[PDB]
């Protein structure tokens, strides 16, 4: 019965969008961090604490969509 | 700074030819000012050329 399969499918698309959203977002943010380190290697521990202030916000909305993706997997 | 580069004028190399800019008067009556300077130049210009270095002026 199609009810079961299309719930499986709805998680899989929702999961792929959340995977792309996170992976690209922190890739971009991490690239500017590595430019800063190559330009300015004295500050890299300071920049490291900045990069992680920002990184958690990029992850926050994609992780919600993973939470619904895993609930639609589970139920 | 940390943003240090390589440039021909900043890099260090062994002398195989040497150059001098030299300043002198256009007018006499200055006493020995020119001659004392030229004597000091002649000593160092001799010292490098004994190392086989062609001097240039």
């Amino acid at each position: 019965n199609l009810n079961m399969d299309l719930l499986y499918m709805a998680a899989a698309v929702m999961m792929g969008l959340a995977a792309i959203g996170a992976a690209i977002g922190i890739g971009i943010l991490g690239g500017k961090f590595l430019e800063g380190a190559a330009r300015q290697p004295d500050l890299i521990p300071l920049l490291r604490t900045q990069f992680f202030i920002v990184m958690g916000l990029v992850d926050a909305i994609p992780m919600i969509a993973v939470g619904l993706g895993l609930y639609v997997m589970f139920a | 700074g940390n943003l240090e580069y390589k440039h021909p004028y900043l890099e260090d190399r062994d002398v195989k030819r040497v150059g001098y800019l030299v300043v002198s008067t256009d007018r006499g009556l200055a006493g020995g000012l020119n001659i004392n300077l030229f004597k000091k130049l002649l000593a160092e210009m001799k010292t490098w050329t004994d190392k086989g270095v062609q001097a240039d002026l």
